[PDB]
């Protein structure tokens, strides 16, 4: 919920930043994706909705124990508020940053072998909306400048029209390029339309209306912050500032 | 005392929001939930109410 | 050797894994809780002529105020609740309920997600195996009551061989005829209309005479963990609803005519005892889902 | 989906080393790779040619 | 009590008296926890802390709530907890008008 | 020629690499404390007649306050406890417990985990093989006093060969009748009951006349570095109640009778220096599950 | 066939059936807070150069302020405690302390009386029932580790038959060579050292091979419940000393080495479920026993 | 927990404690022995009168 609430390139990263990898993995069994099921929509239907399960659902599943599955995880995580479950990964690479196992070679994971059609196939892309196409292919390129491969993913991109006119611009190394950026990757906030409290069809709108109704709930609890009535009160350290960059950058 | 005088003083202020929301009208009270403040009360205030 | 076994216990189908932890358990109990409030105020309503205690109960139930035009169907809720029911009945169901979901119902109520607080007594009556010689015939029938018919078509008398299983508590054994029966390597007592057994003792042996069929009629009772609102007369009106429904159509299951042959036949099986713990939760769930569809009915 | 600490023992509890590591991934075209076991018979490219063999023997 | 977004607030002196203290506990017992912030209820265990445990603002200004809350109870002070406002359900017959 | 071996030294299952890092440690060692104090809060408020001592040692170990109607587990350390002792048993057993709640219980009260303060004596003796010609029969049984029994049906006087490892300190051997032991190239010397060796000193031989059966019996000791806190009373139990309660049902394990015989057996195999400092941390917890859930069954 | 049997298991007799209600329970725990405040009012009193601490202890205990040259022997409570044990043990005990002494030295101190409200591991091994066919031989020695020697002299291979009861909960089985054991009409295995098996699951076969003898060691734990205050060393030395007091000396009776055999075998009898309860409390007061006498030596 | 504080104290004349099995006090002790009288005429009747 946290991370869907993001909306622009400097908080999604400031927030992979203080993020840990336990976040993007998930302790619950799940079940498997990619299987034909027949779920219960009442509000709609007496006879049962057919769907079919996916990584993108905001359900914890099952994941394959490799690094091609660890990279789906933290992708699933970013796009959809839930990742797989990966256990005995290890509590060095787990106490890491999302960023830093993306970008840093000092985590120790080689991710050089990972080819993006299949992962993009697997990740499901023809179901994703734009604003979870943006937040994969930073991920991508993120990956990419980490292990050199910039010029496969300018390659890939351009194979994909949609996914280069869509694409973020910006550079991994730089950290004007991430100020000078306006894109908008938020997939919850305040809504301007009436959300009401009604259920959805698919498997996907079902979750992500259910994080966007949580977002409503959290935005007006206590635990949000409000900036114009308490910007005293948040330490320095935390506090947002323009000379503030990220790590690294 | 401060405990005292909320368990012997809690019943008339309950009723007292009854009667206030009784008052406003449903398409307000709607409308008025979309708005959000936080109010500032000085410590002897605070201390002096109860 | 022939061999005879209830048909209830063949085959239990594995029960799911997922929603037992105590965040969903918590949920459950938060949902009958409610459901319970949305049957009493619609028999409020009903004896005040006013909708207000209705709307209120609805209003903490669904998150959401009743409209014209738009069918009562419980909301949010509603639909966890329907979709977790078929996650618990079979391992091939999906899990399609977000986490973040089962939170926010959670804190709806405070109450305990403990399953475990009381034990109710269920009636169905295992008989794992029957063994008869060559020359007899034995068939098994029932489940809540099982008559065991024995002809003995050959000159000598017959020694038939009753296997109860380790899990029932007692069992009650009534013949048409006196009939004899005694443990292994025991001698056996006078011809007697009755029989109090412990299943735990071990096979038991009853001589068939030649002559007109014997039949013995098996009563048994169990105890299992349950928590203190588990009420079995809702829990069974709730088994048939989710059977009447279609959301226990899912592929390679097993269906039973109660809840009571459901929950023994998942304990007289390999890990039995992990599957008694999650067919408890379902049978809550069932509880909350009976109440809730009868407070809000559909034609 | 594990690394190890550089000047870290290399002992192992287990005696026997998968060539893949507890990663469970072996980026192809390595060494580690090419030395891997082949399926014969769930592979029917190997298992038709096999049979090919054989029979000229 | 009636809108739920509205929230509770208070500035202290930067050397707490006992009033300041009193004034934090009313009403961190009294008003609802939905009405207080996390930031609010960080500053008011500051506070608490400053005067009960001899310490300055400066000094435990960069400390988490759970590091706050244990050295107030090392002290022997239990009020470090929010507590939640039970709810009141009410109706407004219809009248002329439908009702709410 | 024949050879036979201490049961308990057969095949080793590899432990579990998760929860030993500094945190993990800590979190150990603040359950034992927490644990500890529950025991003696019970014993102080029953014989006190106020429960007041033991709501607060509850509260502390389970973040909840007690109250009737409620089955009284423990809250989330009985949960983060129970799992990371499943994890420290095998390799293969998943580790379900996030680093995050390690580090909220493990500040709860202020221990070092260190666990290499002190030391503690386990008694299984490590028999690693005997060699003995033909027509002889030897017999090994027990792992806390092993008795060997020997027959020798051959003409001549048999030579068996005896190797204790390289671990333990100290063996004692006693024999039934007096018998002649000594160690590889050394002269045998006259018929005593008992001998005292360091397996250190290499292979050791032992004659054995044809007639009437010898049994030798062998007591060893061995020293293992463990945390001050460690107490292997309260270990044994605890390792019993673990078993019982479906704690070690993993798959492709050995099971063992006793934490004594577990830990020697893990120390006699490759890298058991690594291992042994894993089944130390499973010791302790061992010690604070016991004492936890004899002071609120379930 | 043949049949072998545990020694302990042959013949529990009957238990007494006084002195089970709620207020002797009373007396038995206050009986044992206030014996163990003996002791370290004993160890303080040494330490502080000063009688004081050990004079209010023994005031309580024995309502007579103590004397240098009069004997310390406990007072009305060190009788009751004694006449108490010896009736728990046997049926035919005349039970002669009566029930208003009972209930005023109850009044001394504040407890539960709680029978029940925690656990302890017991390690002795039931083996019910051993069968074996002709040509064979087995011996059963051993009851908190049992060693079962069994010797092939047939043809071909045999099958034995093992029967732990229902009681115990788990049952680890070590073989001094590798065997092969299954369930009653299921296929074998391939032999392996050892075996986790539940005794509930029925009677198991072990497959023994013709010309080398095989012994299986087996240890067993179950569980019963037991006070919080109870302690198995202090019980197992009280357990002694009440025998030889002579506590336990009358007709028709029987004998047990050490407290684990006397509960699991009377636990093993067709009212076990209810000759447990009044161990559960003898054990408790041999508790005291072992703690008063030592503190004052007759 | 008041209400079953309420509850239990007059059920079993007797405060609920933790670390107490809560078994029911000597009502529950009565009940369970006037059961087994009623079912034969061979069981004892081992509660007193008063």
């Amino acid at each position: 919920m946290d991370v869907l609430s993001k909306g622009s390139l400097k908080e999604l990263l400031a927030h992979l930043e203080k993020t840990p990898l336990e976040e993007a993995i998930s302790y619950r069994i799940g079940t498997v994706p990619y299987q034909n099921v027949l779920i219960s929509r009442n509000e709609y239907y007496n006879q049962l909705y057919p769907d079919t399960t996916s990584l993108i659902d905001g359900v914890s599943r099952e994941g394959q124990r490799n690094v091609n599955g660890l990279i789906m995880s933290i992708i699933s995580y970013v796009v959809s508020g839930s990742g797989h479950y990966i256990p005995n990964i290890g509590f060095m690479l787990l106490r890491r940053s999302i960023l830093d196992i993306l970008t840093k070679h000092d985590t120790g994971l080689v991710t050089n072998n990972l080819n993006y059609g299949i992962i993009a196939r697997n990740l499901t892309v023809s179901k994703m909306n734009c604003e979870q196409r943006k937040r994969m292919l930073i991920c991508f390129k993120l990956l990419a400048y980490k292990d050199g491969n910039q010029n496969d993913y300018e390659i890939y991109l351009n194979q994909n029209i949609p996914l280069k006119q869509i694409a973020p611009n910006f550079i991994p190394g730089d950290m004007r390029t991430v100020i000078h950026n306006q894109d908008q990757l938020a997939i919850v906030g305040i809504p301007a339309y009436r959300l009401t409290q009604s259920t959805e069809l698919s498997i996907r709108d079902d979750n992500a209306k259910s994080y966007k109704l949580g977002y409503v709930d959290w935005y007006n609890s206590n635990s949000f912050l409000r900036e114009r009535s308490e910007f005293n009160l948040i330490r320095l350290k935390d506090r947002d500032t323009k000379y503030g960059k990220l790590n690294g950058w | 005392a401060c405990r005292d005088k909320t368990s012997a003083n809690w019943r008339g202020y309950s009723v007292l929001v009854s009667r206030y929301r009784s008052l406003i009208p449903n398409e307000l009270f709607e409308s008025l939930r979309n708005i959000s403040g936080e109010y500032n009360i000085n410590p002897q205030d605070e201390h002096s109410f109860f | 050797a022939n061999r005879a076994t209830s048909a209830f216990l063949d085959n239990p189908h594995p029960v799911g894994v997922n929603y037992v932890d105590e965040g969903s358990r918590q949920f459950v109990a938060v949902a009958e809780l409610l459901a319970s409030k949305l049957i009493d105020s619609s028999r409020e309503s009903d004896e005040s002529n006013s909708d207000v205690p209705f709307v209120q109960a609805y209003s903490k139930f669904a998150d959401d105020n009743p409209r014209h035009l738009r069918v009562k169907t419980g909301g949010k809720m509603a639909n966890a609740l329907t979709n977790v029911i078929r996650s618990y009945y079979s391992i091939n169901a999906p899990a399609i309920v977000p986490q973040v979901e089962i939170d926010r119902l959670a804190s709806k109520a405070t109450v305990s997600g403990d399953m475990y607080n009381s034990y109710a007594i269920f009636n169905s009556v295992p008989i794992v195996e029957v063994l008869s010689p060559a020359r007899t015939t034995v068939s098994i029938v029932g489940s809540d009551r099982a008559d065991v018919t024995m002809l003995n078509t050959g000159a000598g008398a017959a020694n038939i061989t009753f296997n109860f299983g380790q899990i029932a508590e007692t069992v009650i054994l009534k013949g048409s005829v006196p009939f004899q029966l005694a443990r292994l390597n025991q001698p056996m007592p006078a011809a007697r209309f009755t029989y109090k057994l412990r299943p735990l003792d071990g096979p038991f042996i009853v001589v068939l005479p030649v002559g007109n069929p014997l039949v013995i009629s098996a009563t048994a009772a169990t105890r299992i963990q349950v928590p203190l609102a588990f009420n079995k007369a809702l829990v069974e009106s709730g088994f048939q609803t989710a059977m009447n429904d279609g959301l226990f159509d899912i592929q390679n299951v097993n269906y039973y005519s109660s809840f009571d042959e459901f929950i023994i036949s998942q304990y007289h099986a390999q890990d039995g005892i992990n599957r008694v713990s999650t067919c408890v939760i379902l049978g809550l769930a069932l509880q909350a889902y009976d109440q809730m569809r009868r407070a809000l009915p559909v034609r | 989906a594990w690394v190890t600490q550089a000047y870290s023992s290399g002992l192992s509890q287990n005696s026997i080393i998968s060539l893949t590591g507890n990663d469970r991934t072996v980026a192809d075209g390595t060494f580690n790779s090419m030395i891997m076991p082949r399926a014969v018979i769930a592979n029917e490219r190997e298992h038709f040619m096999k049979t090919r063999i054989d029979k000229i023997e | 009590c009636m809108f739920k977004q509205f929230r509770i607030g208070m500035t202290y002196a930067l050397d707490p008296n006992i009033m300041d203290v009193a004034a934090a506990t009313c009403m961190l017992l009294f008003r609802p926890a939905q009405s207080i912030s996390d930031e609010q209820y960080r500053y008011c265990l500051q506070t608490m802390a400053v005067f009960l445990t001899n310490t300055t603002y400066d000094i435990v200004n960069n400390d988490t709530i759970d590091v706050l809350k244990m050295k107030l109870r090392n002290q022997g002070w239990p009020f470090v907890e929010r507590y939640n406002a039970v709810e009141i359900d009410m109706s407004v017959e219809p009248l002329r008008s439908p009702g709410q």
